[PDB]
Protein backbone atom coordinates (compact mmCIF):
# COMPACT_ATOMS: atom_id res chain seq x y z
CA UNK A 1 0.00 0.00 0.00
CA UNK A 2 2.40 2.75 1.31
CA UNK A 3 5.55 0.74 0.26
CA UNK A 4 5.11 1.87 -3.43
CA UNK A 5 6.40 5.28 -4.63
CA UNK A 6 5.01 6.15 -8.14
CA UNK A 7 7.83 7.15 -10.63
CA UNK A 8 5.67 7.86 -13.79
CA UNK A 9 2.22 7.24 -15.38
CA UNK A 10 2.85 4.71 -18.23
CA UNK A 11 -0.60 4.23 -19.88
CA UNK A 12 -4.39 3.94 -19.38
CA UNK A 13 -7.33 1.50 -19.98
CA UNK A 14 -9.94 -0.80 -18.27
CA UNK A 15 -4.45 3.67 -15.32
CA UNK A 16 -0.99 1.95 -15.11
CA UNK A 17 1.93 3.53 -13.07
CA UNK A 18 5.66 2.64 -12.97
CA UNK A 19 6.51 2.41 -9.24
CA UNK A 20 9.29 1.34 -6.82
CA UNK A 21 9.00 -0.73 -3.58
CA UNK A 22 10.48 1.73 -0.98
CA UNK A 23 11.82 -1.15 1.25
CA UNK A 24 13.18 -3.63 -1.42
CA UNK A 25 13.88 -1.08 -4.26
CA UNK A 26 12.04 -3.37 -6.81
CA UNK A 27 10.51 -1.59 -9.86
CA UNK A 28 6.92 -2.61 -10.73
CA UNK A 29 3.87 -1.81 -12.91
CA UNK A 30 0.76 -0.86 -10.86
CA UNK A 31 -2.53 -1.38 -12.84
CA UNK A 32 -5.09 0.73 -10.88
CA UNK A 33 -8.73 -0.63 -11.27
CA UNK A 34 -11.57 1.65 -10.04
CA UNK A 35 -14.80 0.02 -8.65
CA UNK A 36 -17.04 3.02 -7.69
CA UNK A 37 -21.38 0.05 -8.27
CA UNK A 38 -21.21 -3.45 -9.97
CA UNK A 39 -18.57 -4.96 -7.57
CA UNK A 40 -15.12 -6.25 -8.75
CA UNK A 41 -15.03 -5.98 -12.60
CA UNK A 42 -15.16 -9.23 -14.70
CA UNK A 43 -11.87 -8.19 -16.48
CA UNK A 44 -9.87 -8.11 -13.13
CA UNK A 45 -11.56 -11.38 -11.87
CA UNK A 46 -10.47 -13.14 -15.14
CA UNK A 47 -7.02 -11.44 -15.52
CA UNK A 48 -5.99 -12.33 -11.90
CA UNK A 49 -7.37 -15.94 -11.83
CA UNK A 50 -5.83 -16.84 -15.21
CA UNK A 51 -2.34 -15.20 -14.74
CA UNK A 52 -1.94 -17.10 -11.42
CA UNK A 53 -2.14 -20.42 -13.43
CA UNK A 54 0.18 -19.06 -16.23
CA UNK A 55 3.84 -19.11 -15.00
CA UNK A 56 6.05 -18.87 -18.17
CA UNK A 57 9.26 -16.92 -19.00
CA UNK A 58 7.28 -15.48 -22.01
CA UNK A 59 4.05 -14.58 -20.00
CA UNK A 60 4.14 -11.36 -17.84
CA UNK A 61 4.44 -12.21 -14.07
CA UNK A 62 1.74 -10.98 -11.61
CA UNK A 63 3.59 -10.27 -8.31
CA UNK A 64 0.63 -9.25 -6.06
CA UNK A 65 -3.01 -7.98 -5.74
CA UNK A 66 -4.16 -5.16 -3.35
CA UNK A 67 -7.71 -3.95 -2.25
CA UNK A 68 -11.68 1.33 -2.60
CA UNK A 69 -9.44 0.77 -5.70
CA UNK A 70 -7.84 -2.57 -6.77
CA UNK A 71 -4.07 -2.65 -7.74
CA UNK A 72 -2.46 -5.46 -9.81
CA UNK A 73 1.36 -5.60 -9.22
CA UNK A 74 3.35 -6.92 -12.23
CA UNK A 75 7.10 -7.19 -13.04
CA UNK A 76 8.26 -4.09 -15.02
CA UNK A 77 9.47 -4.12 -18.65
CA UNK A 78 10.55 -0.70 -20.10
CA UNK A 79 9.09 -1.29 -23.63
CA UNK A 80 5.92 -2.50 -25.50
CA UNK A 81 6.35 -3.94 -29.06
CA UNK A 82 4.41 -0.97 -30.63
CA UNK A 83 6.86 1.72 -29.22
CA UNK A 84 9.69 -0.60 -30.50
CA UNK A 85 8.17 -0.90 -34.03
CA UNK A 86 7.59 2.95 -34.11
CA UNK A 87 11.35 3.27 -33.17
CA UNK A 88 12.61 0.74 -35.82
CA UNK A 89 10.22 2.19 -38.49
CA UNK A 90 13.07 3.71 -40.59
CA UNK A 91 15.92 1.11 -40.04
CA UNK A 92 13.70 -2.03 -39.76
CA UNK A 93 13.83 -4.78 -37.07
CA UNK A 94 16.63 -7.35 -37.72
CA UNK A 95 15.59 -10.77 -39.20
CA UNK A 96 17.01 -12.94 -36.33
CA UNK A 97 15.29 -10.64 -33.69
CA UNK A 98 11.90 -11.03 -35.53
CA UNK A 99 12.64 -14.82 -35.43
CA UNK A 100 13.56 -14.72 -31.67
CA UNK A 101 10.48 -12.52 -30.82
CA UNK A 102 8.06 -14.65 -32.86
CA UNK A 103 9.53 -17.91 -31.41
CA UNK A 104 9.03 -16.49 -27.84
CA UNK A 105 5.37 -15.34 -28.46
CA UNK A 106 4.48 -18.82 -29.88
CA UNK A 107 6.10 -20.36 -26.74
CA UNK A 108 3.96 -18.33 -24.27
CA UNK A 109 0.87 -18.81 -26.46
CA UNK A 110 1.47 -22.65 -26.61
CA UNK A 111 1.64 -22.64 -22.76
CA UNK A 112 -1.53 -20.43 -22.62
CA UNK A 113 -3.53 -22.73 -24.97
CA UNK A 114 -2.28 -25.96 -23.26
CA UNK A 115 -3.65 -24.39 -19.99
CA UNK A 116 -7.08 -23.92 -21.74
CA UNK A 117 -6.69 -20.06 -21.88
CA UNK A 118 -7.52 -17.79 -24.88
CA UNK A 119 -5.85 -14.30 -24.90
CA UNK A 120 -8.32 -12.67 -27.38
CA UNK A 121 -6.33 -9.37 -27.56
CA UNK A 122 -2.91 -10.19 -29.04
CA UNK A 123 -1.67 -6.85 -30.48
CA UNK A 124 1.75 -5.15 -30.18
CA UNK A 125 0.65 -2.60 -27.47
CA UNK A 126 -0.07 -5.66 -25.19
CA UNK A 127 3.30 -7.35 -25.87
CA UNK A 128 6.12 -6.14 -23.49
CA UNK A 129 9.97 -6.22 -24.02
CA UNK A 130 12.98 -6.04 -21.56
CA UNK A 131 16.72 -5.15 -22.22
CA UNK A 132 18.02 -8.83 -22.25
CA UNK A 133 15.75 -9.28 -25.37
CA UNK A 134 12.73 -11.14 -23.95
CA UNK A 135 9.11 -10.57 -25.13
CA UNK A 136 6.01 -11.45 -22.97
CA UNK A 137 2.21 -11.78 -23.42
CA UNK A 138 0.42 -8.97 -21.41
CA UNK A 139 -3.15 -7.65 -20.78
CA UNK A 140 -5.18 -10.87 -19.97
CA UNK A 141 -8.33 -8.76 -19.12
CA UNK A 142 -9.96 -9.89 -22.44
CA UNK A 143 -8.88 -13.56 -21.84
CA UNK A 144 -10.95 -16.63 -20.97
CA UNK A 145 -10.68 -20.25 -19.80
CA UNK A 146 -12.29 -22.39 -22.59
CA UNK A 147 -13.71 -25.95 -22.71
CA UNK A 148 -13.26 -29.02 -24.99
CA UNK A 149 -15.07 -28.78 -27.31
CA UNK A 150 -15.59 -24.96 -26.99
CA UNK A 151 -19.09 -23.50 -26.50
CA UNK A 152 -20.23 -20.06 -27.93
CA UNK A 153 -18.24 -17.14 -26.29
CA UNK A 154 -18.41 -13.33 -26.50
CA UNK A 155 -18.62 -12.04 -30.13
CA UNK A 156 -16.76 -8.68 -29.52
CA UNK A 157 -13.20 -10.08 -29.09
CA UNK A 158 -9.72 -9.05 -30.45
CA UNK A 159 -8.76 -5.56 -31.81
CA UNK A 160 -10.16 -5.12 -35.38
CA UNK A 161 -6.71 -5.03 -37.15
CA UNK A 162 -5.86 -8.50 -35.63
CA UNK A 163 -9.46 -9.91 -35.67
CA UNK A 164 -9.73 -13.41 -37.30
CA UNK A 165 -12.18 -13.85 -40.22
CA UNK A 166 -14.38 -16.48 -38.49
CA UNK A 167 -15.18 -13.71 -35.88
CA UNK A 168 -15.97 -11.05 -38.56
CA UNK A 169 -18.22 -13.63 -40.41
CA UNK A 170 -19.72 -14.39 -36.94
CA UNK A 171 -19.11 -18.22 -36.64
CA UNK A 172 -21.07 -19.58 -33.58
CA UNK A 173 -17.79 -21.28 -32.40
CA UNK A 174 -14.23 -19.86 -32.24
CA UNK A 175 -11.12 -21.06 -30.31
CA UNK A 176 -7.24 -21.08 -30.31
CA UNK A 177 -6.93 -20.29 -34.05
CA UNK A 178 -8.14 -16.69 -33.43
CA UNK A 179 -4.89 -16.01 -31.40
CA UNK A 180 -2.68 -17.64 -34.11
CA UNK A 181 -4.34 -15.29 -36.67
CA UNK A 182 -3.46 -12.31 -34.41
CA UNK A 183 0.30 -13.32 -34.37
CA UNK A 184 0.32 -13.82 -38.16
CA UNK A 185 -0.89 -10.19 -38.41
CA UNK A 186 1.89 -9.24 -35.93
CA UNK A 187 4.67 -11.40 -37.64
CA UNK A 188 3.91 -9.55 -40.93
CA UNK A 189 3.81 -6.15 -39.06
CA UNK A 190 7.44 -6.72 -37.83
CA UNK A 191 8.72 -7.96 -41.30
CA UNK A 192 7.25 -4.93 -43.20
CA UNK A 193 7.08 -2.34 -40.37
CA UNK A 194 3.35 -1.74 -41.34
CA UNK A 195 -0.05 -3.03 -40.03
CA UNK A 196 -0.98 -5.91 -42.42
CA UNK A 197 -4.85 -5.35 -42.32
CA UNK A 198 -5.62 -1.78 -41.03
CA UNK A 199 -9.42 -1.74 -41.60
CA UNK A 200 -11.71 1.02 -40.21
CA UNK A 201 -14.83 -1.27 -40.17
CA UNK A 202 -15.84 -4.96 -39.81
CA UNK A 203 -16.63 -4.80 -43.58
CA UNK A 204 -13.34 -3.00 -44.53
CA UNK A 205 -11.30 -5.44 -42.35
CA UNK A 206 -12.84 -8.45 -44.15
CA UNK A 207 -12.24 -6.86 -47.60
CA UNK A 208 -8.59 -5.92 -46.72
CA UNK A 209 -8.08 -9.67 -45.90
CA UNK A 210 -9.91 -10.93 -49.09
CA UNK A 211 -7.94 -8.44 -51.28
CA UNK A 212 -4.67 -10.03 -49.82
CA UNK A 213 -5.42 -13.76 -49.17
CA UNK A 214 -8.13 -14.05 -51.89
CA UNK A 215 -11.92 -14.27 -51.23
CA UNK A 216 -12.57 -17.63 -49.51
CA UNK A 217 -14.83 -20.20 -51.32
CA UNK A 218 -16.20 -23.63 -50.18
CA UNK A 219 -12.88 -25.30 -51.35
CA UNK A 220 -10.49 -23.19 -49.21
CA UNK A 221 -12.92 -23.07 -46.19
CA UNK A 222 -15.86 -25.51 -46.23
CA UNK A 223 -19.03 -24.00 -44.63
CA UNK A 224 -17.91 -20.35 -45.28
CA UNK A 225 -20.65 -19.46 -47.87
CA UNK A 226 -23.32 -20.40 -45.22
CA UNK A 227 -21.81 -18.33 -42.30
CA UNK A 228 -24.12 -15.80 -40.59
CA UNK A 229 -22.61 -12.56 -42.10
CA UNK A 230 -21.19 -14.07 -45.35
CA UNK A 231 -22.96 -12.28 -48.27
CA UNK A 232 -22.78 -13.92 -51.76
CA UNK A 233 -22.42 -10.31 -53.15
CA UNK A 234 -18.79 -10.01 -51.81
CA UNK A 235 -16.15 -9.29 -54.51
CA UNK A 236 -14.25 -12.50 -55.39
CA UNK A 237 -10.64 -11.09 -55.33
CA UNK A 238 -7.67 -13.28 -56.37
CA UNK A 239 -4.97 -14.39 -53.86
CA UNK A 240 -1.76 -12.23 -54.04
CA UNK A 241 1.81 -13.68 -54.33
CA UNK A 242 3.64 -13.58 -50.90
CA UNK A 243 6.68 -12.19 -52.85
CA UNK A 244 4.63 -8.91 -52.95
CA UNK A 245 2.92 -9.09 -49.45
CA UNK A 246 6.10 -9.81 -47.31
CA UNK A 247 8.96 -8.88 -49.71
CA UNK A 248 11.86 -9.34 -47.21
CA UNK A 249 10.73 -12.78 -45.89
CA UNK A 250 12.61 -16.06 -46.86
CA UNK A 251 10.85 -19.25 -48.27
CA UNK A 252 10.43 -20.80 -44.73
CA UNK A 253 9.28 -17.38 -43.38
CA UNK A 254 6.54 -17.33 -46.12
CA UNK A 255 5.51 -21.02 -45.50
CA UNK A 256 4.98 -20.30 -41.75
CA UNK A 257 3.00 -17.04 -42.41
CA UNK A 258 0.49 -18.53 -44.92
CA UNK A 259 -0.10 -21.49 -42.52
CA UNK A 260 -0.73 -18.96 -39.67
CA UNK A 261 -3.16 -16.97 -41.94
CA UNK A 262 -5.23 -20.02 -43.21
CA UNK A 263 -8.96 -19.18 -43.59
CA UNK A 264 -10.24 -22.57 -42.22
CA UNK A 265 -9.53 -22.40 -38.44
CA UNK A 266 -9.42 -26.25 -38.25
CA UNK A 267 -6.44 -26.13 -40.71
CA UNK A 268 -4.59 -23.05 -39.31
CA UNK A 269 -1.23 -24.11 -37.70
CA UNK A 270 -1.33 -24.42 -33.85
CA UNK A 271 1.14 -22.67 -31.47
CA UNK A 272 2.61 -26.15 -30.79
CA UNK A 273 3.21 -27.08 -34.50
CA UNK A 274 4.44 -23.52 -35.44
CA UNK A 275 7.25 -23.83 -32.84
CA UNK A 276 8.47 -26.96 -34.75
CA UNK A 277 8.44 -25.17 -38.21
CA UNK A 278 11.79 -25.06 -40.21
CA UNK A 279 11.75 -21.20 -40.01
CA UNK A 280 12.90 -21.79 -36.35
CA UNK A 281 15.92 -24.06 -37.23
CA UNK A 282 18.65 -21.48 -36.14
CA UNK A 283 17.07 -19.30 -33.36
CA UNK A 284 19.16 -17.07 -30.99
CA UNK A 285 18.28 -14.29 -28.39
CA UNK A 286 19.52 -10.91 -29.80
CA UNK A 287 18.78 -7.34 -28.40
CA UNK B 1 -4.94 -31.55 -30.86
CA UNK B 2 -3.46 -30.24 -27.52
CA UNK B 3 -6.43 -31.82 -25.64
CA UNK B 4 -4.09 -34.32 -23.93
CA UNK B 5 -2.14 -31.31 -22.53
CA UNK B 6 -5.37 -29.75 -21.10
CA UNK B 7 -6.73 -33.11 -19.75
CA UNK B 8 -3.39 -33.68 -17.86
CA UNK B 9 -3.53 -30.06 -16.47
CA UNK B 10 -7.30 -30.38 -15.43
CA UNK B 11 -6.65 -33.75 -13.62
CA UNK B 12 -3.68 -32.06 -11.79
CA UNK B 13 -5.73 -28.90 -10.80
CA UNK B 14 -8.81 -30.89 -9.68
CA UNK B 15 -6.74 -32.28 -6.71
CA UNK B 16 -5.46 -28.75 -5.76
CA UNK B 17 -8.99 -27.15 -6.13
CA UNK B 18 -10.79 -30.04 -4.25
CA UNK B 19 -12.44 -29.03 -0.92
CA UNK B 20 -11.67 -30.77 2.46
CA UNK B 21 -13.74 -34.03 2.52
CA UNK B 22 -15.34 -33.85 6.01
CA UNK B 23 -15.60 -30.01 6.55
CA UNK B 24 -19.35 -30.33 7.36
CA UNK B 25 -18.66 -32.06 10.77
CA UNK B 26 -16.37 -29.06 11.65
CA UNK B 27 -19.29 -26.61 10.78
CA UNK B 28 -21.07 -25.74 14.06
CA UNK B 29 -24.44 -24.16 12.84
CA UNK B 30 -24.65 -25.76 9.30
CA UNK B 31 -25.38 -29.27 7.85
CA UNK B 32 -25.54 -31.33 4.59
CA UNK B 33 -29.37 -30.80 4.56
CA UNK B 34 -28.93 -26.94 4.61
CA UNK B 35 -26.19 -27.17 1.88
CA UNK B 36 -28.48 -29.31 -0.39
CA UNK B 37 -31.35 -26.73 -0.10
CA UNK B 38 -28.81 -23.93 -1.00
CA UNK B 39 -27.56 -25.93 -4.08
CA UNK B 40 -31.13 -26.82 -5.32
CA UNK B 41 -31.97 -23.05 -5.00
CA UNK B 42 -28.99 -22.15 -7.21
CA UNK B 43 -30.29 -24.60 -9.91
CA UNK B 44 -33.62 -22.55 -9.81
CA UNK B 45 -31.52 -19.33 -10.03
CA UNK B 46 -29.54 -21.05 -12.83
CA UNK B 47 -32.63 -22.04 -14.87
CA UNK B 48 -34.52 -18.72 -14.13
CA UNK B 49 -31.52 -16.54 -15.35
CA UNK B 50 -30.81 -18.99 -18.30
CA UNK B 51 -27.16 -19.49 -17.12
CA UNK B 52 -24.70 -22.24 -18.25
CA UNK B 53 -24.36 -25.56 -16.37
CA UNK B 54 -20.62 -24.59 -15.87
CA UNK B 55 -21.69 -21.45 -13.87
CA UNK B 56 -23.64 -23.65 -11.39
CA UNK B 57 -20.87 -26.33 -11.05
CA UNK B 58 -18.30 -23.47 -10.48
CA UNK B 59 -20.27 -21.68 -7.70
CA UNK B 60 -20.69 -24.94 -5.69
CA UNK B 61 -16.89 -25.59 -5.88
CA UNK B 62 -16.38 -21.97 -4.65
CA UNK B 63 -19.04 -22.64 -1.93
CA UNK B 64 -17.35 -25.94 -0.66
CA UNK B 65 -13.79 -24.44 -0.84
CA UNK B 66 -15.00 -21.41 1.21
CA UNK B 67 -16.83 -23.50 3.89
CA UNK B 68 -13.69 -25.77 4.09
CA UNK B 69 -11.91 -22.89 5.94
CA UNK B 70 -14.64 -20.43 7.15
CA UNK B 71 -17.35 -21.06 9.81
CA UNK B 72 -20.77 -19.68 8.72
CA UNK B 73 -24.16 -19.47 10.57
CA UNK B 74 -27.46 -20.64 8.92
CA UNK B 75 -28.66 -16.99 8.50
CA UNK B 76 -25.50 -16.36 6.37
CA UNK B 77 -25.35 -19.49 4.07
CA UNK B 78 -27.62 -17.74 1.49
CA UNK B 79 -25.09 -14.78 1.22
CA UNK B 80 -22.05 -17.07 0.64
CA UNK B 81 -23.76 -19.03 -2.21
CA UNK B 82 -25.17 -15.73 -3.73
CA UNK B 83 -21.70 -14.10 -3.78
CA UNK B 84 -20.38 -17.50 -5.11
CA UNK B 85 -22.88 -17.52 -8.05
CA UNK B 86 -22.11 -13.79 -8.83
CA UNK B 87 -18.39 -14.58 -9.19
CA UNK B 88 -19.01 -17.84 -11.12
CA UNK B 89 -21.28 -15.66 -13.32
CA UNK B 90 -18.73 -12.75 -13.73
CA UNK B 91 -16.14 -15.47 -14.71
CA UNK B 92 -18.03 -18.00 -16.98
CA UNK B 93 -20.98 -16.09 -18.56
CA UNK B 94 -21.11 -13.79 -21.66
CA UNK B 95 -23.89 -11.64 -19.92
CA UNK B 96 -23.54 -12.09 -16.11
CA UNK B 97 -26.66 -11.00 -14.12
CA UNK B 98 -25.97 -7.66 -12.33
CA UNK B 99 -25.68 -7.25 -8.49
CA UNK B 100 -29.15 -5.71 -7.96
CA UNK B 101 -30.64 -8.82 -9.75
CA UNK B 102 -28.68 -11.23 -7.48
CA UNK B 103 -30.20 -9.12 -4.59
CA UNK B 104 -33.80 -9.43 -5.96
CA UNK B 105 -33.56 -13.32 -5.99
CA UNK B 106 -32.68 -13.28 -2.21
CA UNK B 107 -35.97 -11.26 -1.91
CA UNK B 108 -34.02 -8.46 -0.08
CA UNK B 109 -32.84 -10.98 2.63
CA UNK B 110 -29.48 -9.03 2.24
CA UNK B 111 -28.36 -5.60 0.89
CA UNK B 112 -26.24 -4.76 -2.22
CA UNK B 113 -23.45 -3.83 0.31
CA UNK B 114 -23.78 -7.31 1.95
CA UNK B 115 -23.55 -9.11 -1.44
CA UNK B 116 -20.61 -6.89 -2.64
CA UNK B 117 -18.78 -7.13 0.73
CA UNK B 118 -19.15 -11.01 0.67
CA UNK B 119 -17.75 -11.21 -2.93
CA UNK B 120 -14.58 -9.34 -1.75
CA UNK B 121 -14.37 -11.82 1.21
CA UNK B 122 -14.91 -14.94 -1.05
CA UNK B 123 -12.12 -13.79 -3.43
CA UNK B 124 -9.79 -13.29 -0.41
CA UNK B 125 -10.48 -16.80 1.03
CA UNK B 126 -10.13 -18.39 -2.49
CA UNK B 127 -6.99 -16.23 -3.16
CA UNK B 128 -8.54 -15.26 -6.59
CA UNK B 129 -8.26 -18.92 -7.83
CA UNK B 130 -11.61 -19.20 -9.76
CA UNK B 131 -10.55 -21.35 -12.79
CA UNK B 132 -11.36 -24.66 -11.00
CA UNK B 133 -12.15 -27.88 -12.95
CA UNK B 134 -15.87 -29.03 -12.75
CA UNK B 135 -17.75 -32.37 -13.45
CA UNK B 136 -19.09 -30.57 -16.55
CA UNK B 137 -15.55 -29.75 -17.88
CA UNK B 138 -14.62 -33.49 -17.87
CA UNK B 139 -18.03 -34.73 -19.20
CA UNK B 140 -17.76 -32.46 -22.36
CA UNK B 141 -14.34 -34.06 -23.05
CA UNK B 142 -15.79 -37.59 -22.41
CA UNK B 143 -18.64 -36.88 -24.95
CA UNK B 144 -16.20 -36.74 -27.95
CA UNK B 145 -15.47 -40.52 -27.41
CA UNK B 146 -19.01 -41.74 -28.21
CA UNK B 147 -18.65 -43.24 -31.70
CA UNK B 148 -22.32 -42.27 -32.15
CA UNK B 149 -23.13 -38.82 -30.57
CA UNK B 150 -26.37 -39.54 -28.59
CA UNK B 151 -28.10 -36.32 -27.33
CA UNK B 152 -30.09 -38.49 -24.77
CA UNK B 153 -26.82 -39.93 -23.25
CA UNK B 154 -25.42 -36.32 -23.07
CA UNK B 155 -28.48 -34.80 -21.23
CA UNK B 156 -28.68 -37.81 -18.83
CA UNK B 157 -24.91 -37.84 -17.91
CA UNK B 158 -25.22 -34.07 -17.32
CA UNK B 159 -28.45 -34.76 -15.29
CA UNK B 160 -26.54 -37.42 -13.21
CA UNK B 161 -23.59 -35.03 -12.84
CA UNK B 162 -25.85 -32.25 -11.33
CA UNK B 163 -27.53 -34.70 -8.82
CA UNK B 164 -24.17 -35.03 -6.95
CA UNK B 165 -23.85 -31.24 -6.45
CA UNK B 166 -26.86 -31.60 -4.07
CA UNK B 167 -25.36 -34.30 -1.79
CA UNK B 168 -22.09 -33.43 0.05
CA UNK B 169 -22.39 -37.02 1.43
CA UNK B 170 -20.99 -38.79 -0.40
CA UNK B 171 -19.86 -36.86 -3.56
CA UNK B 172 -17.24 -34.62 -1.88
CA UNK B 173 -15.38 -37.97 -1.29
CA UNK B 174 -14.93 -38.18 -5.15
CA UNK B 175 -12.83 -36.17 -7.71
CA UNK B 176 -14.82 -34.38 -10.50
CA UNK B 177 -13.04 -36.50 -13.21
CA UNK B 178 -14.25 -39.73 -11.42
CA UNK B 179 -17.85 -38.46 -10.80
CA UNK B 180 -18.04 -37.55 -14.56
CA UNK B 181 -16.76 -41.12 -15.25
CA UNK B 182 -19.68 -42.68 -13.29
CA UNK B 183 -22.25 -40.24 -14.83
CA UNK B 184 -21.18 -41.07 -18.47
CA UNK B 185 -21.08 -44.91 -18.13
CA UNK B 186 -24.44 -44.90 -16.21
CA UNK B 187 -26.02 -42.50 -18.81
CA UNK B 188 -24.67 -44.63 -21.73
CA UNK B 189 -25.64 -47.98 -20.12
CA UNK B 190 -29.18 -46.58 -19.40
CA UNK B 191 -30.03 -45.57 -23.04
CA UNK B 192 -27.82 -47.81 -25.27
CA UNK B 193 -26.66 -50.72 -23.00
CA UNK B 194 -22.99 -49.87 -23.81
CA UNK B 195 -20.32 -49.10 -21.12
CA UNK B 196 -17.14 -47.02 -20.35
CA UNK B 197 -15.41 -46.77 -23.80
CA UNK B 198 -11.92 -48.30 -24.26
CA UNK B 199 -10.74 -44.88 -25.65
CA UNK B 200 -11.67 -43.21 -22.27
CA UNK B 201 -9.91 -46.05 -20.30
CA UNK B 202 -6.74 -44.94 -22.21
CA UNK B 203 -7.37 -41.15 -21.88
CA UNK B 204 -8.25 -41.33 -18.10
CA UNK B 205 -6.63 -44.54 -16.70
CA UNK B 206 -10.05 -45.40 -15.07
CA UNK B 207 -11.37 -49.01 -15.49
CA UNK B 208 -15.04 -49.83 -14.65
CA UNK B 209 -13.34 -51.51 -11.59
CA UNK B 210 -11.98 -48.07 -10.40
CA UNK B 211 -15.39 -46.33 -11.02
CA UNK B 212 -17.37 -49.09 -9.08
CA UNK B 213 -17.55 -47.21 -5.68
CA UNK B 214 -18.71 -43.84 -7.25
CA UNK B 215 -21.12 -45.80 -9.59
CA UNK B 216 -22.72 -47.59 -6.57
CA UNK B 217 -23.50 -44.26 -4.77
CA UNK B 218 -24.54 -42.49 -8.03
CA UNK B 219 -26.80 -45.49 -8.94
CA UNK B 220 -28.69 -45.25 -5.53
CA UNK B 221 -28.92 -41.46 -5.99
CA UNK B 222 -30.54 -41.99 -9.46
CA UNK B 223 -32.86 -44.72 -8.05
CA UNK B 224 -34.03 -42.63 -5.04
CA UNK B 225 -34.11 -39.40 -7.19
CA UNK B 226 -37.94 -38.76 -7.22
CA UNK B 227 -38.20 -39.16 -3.37
CA UNK B 228 -35.18 -36.77 -2.67
CA UNK B 229 -36.47 -33.64 -0.82
CA UNK B 230 -34.62 -31.68 -3.62
CA UNK B 231 -36.36 -31.78 -7.01
CA UNK B 232 -35.30 -28.65 -9.01
CA UNK B 233 -32.77 -30.77 -11.06
CA UNK B 234 -35.55 -33.22 -12.19
CA UNK B 235 -37.87 -30.25 -13.06
CA UNK B 236 -34.86 -28.71 -15.06
CA UNK B 237 -34.14 -32.00 -16.99
CA UNK B 238 -37.87 -32.54 -17.80
CA UNK B 239 -37.70 -29.78 -20.54
CA UNK B 240 -37.36 -30.87 -24.26
CA UNK B 241 -34.10 -28.83 -24.05
CA UNK B 242 -32.57 -31.88 -22.20
CA UNK B 243 -34.91 -34.42 -24.03
CA UNK B 244 -36.95 -34.93 -20.77
CA UNK B 245 -34.35 -37.51 -19.61
CA UNK B 246 -35.44 -37.24 -15.88
CA UNK B 247 -38.63 -39.19 -16.93
CA UNK B 248 -36.44 -42.16 -18.15
CA UNK B 249 -36.72 -45.46 -16.15
CA UNK B 250 -33.37 -46.08 -14.35
CA UNK B 251 -31.64 -49.47 -14.81
CA UNK B 252 -32.11 -52.09 -12.00
CA UNK B 253 -28.70 -53.94 -11.78
CA UNK B 254 -25.23 -53.67 -13.54
O1 LIG C 1 0.07 1.57 -21.60
S1 LIG C 1 0.21 0.52 -20.53
C1 LIG C 1 2.10 0.29 -20.10
C2 LIG C 1 2.57 -1.14 -20.43
C3 LIG C 1 1.67 -2.07 -19.96
C4 LIG C 1 0.41 -2.07 -20.49
C5 LIG C 1 -0.57 -2.90 -20.06
C6 LIG C 1 -1.75 -2.80 -20.71
C7 LIG C 1 -1.82 -3.55 -21.78
N1 LIG C 1 -2.98 -3.36 -22.33
N2 LIG C 1 -3.63 -2.47 -21.63
C8 LIG C 1 -2.90 -2.07 -20.62
C9 LIG C 1 -3.53 -1.00 -19.66
F1 LIG C 1 -4.76 -1.37 -19.32
F2 LIG C 1 -3.58 0.17 -20.29
F3 LIG C 1 -2.78 -0.88 -18.57
N3 LIG C 1 -0.26 -3.82 -19.16
C10 LIG C 1 0.97 -3.86 -18.60
C11 LIG C 1 1.25 -4.79 -17.63
C12 LIG C 1 2.53 -4.83 -17.10
C13 LIG C 1 3.46 -3.99 -17.49
N4 LIG C 1 4.72 -3.85 -17.11
N5 LIG C 1 5.26 -2.86 -17.77
C14 LIG C 1 4.33 -2.40 -18.58
C15 LIG C 1 3.20 -3.09 -18.42
C16 LIG C 1 1.99 -3.00 -18.98
C17 LIG C 1 0.07 -1.08 -21.53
Amino acid sequence: MENFQKVEKIGEGTVVYKARNKLTGEVVALKKIRLDTEGVPSTAIREISLLKELNHPNIVKLLDVIHNKLYLVFEFLHQDLKKFMDASALTGIPLPLIKSYLFQLLQGLAFCHSHRVLHRDLKPQNLLINTEGAIKLADFGLARAFGVPVRTYTHEVVTLWYRAPEILLGCKYYSTAVDIWSLGCIFAEMVTRRALFPGDSEIDQLFRIFRTLGTPDEVVWPGVTSMPDYKPSFPKWARQDFSKVVPPLDEDGRSLLSQMLHYDPNKRISAKAALAHPFFQDVTKPV
Amino acid sequence: DYHEDIHTYLREMEVKCKPKVGYMKKQPDITNSMRAILVDWLVEVGEEYKLQNETLHLAVNYIDRFLSSMSVLRGKLQLVGTAAMLLASKFEEIYPPEVAEFVYITDDTYTKKQVLRMEHLVLKVLTFDLAAPTVNQFLTQYFLHQQPANCKVESLAMFLGELSLIDADPYLKYLPSVIAGAAFHLALYTVTGQSWPESLIRKTGYTLESLKPCLMDLHQTYLKAPQHAQQSIREKYKNSKYHGVSLLNPPETL
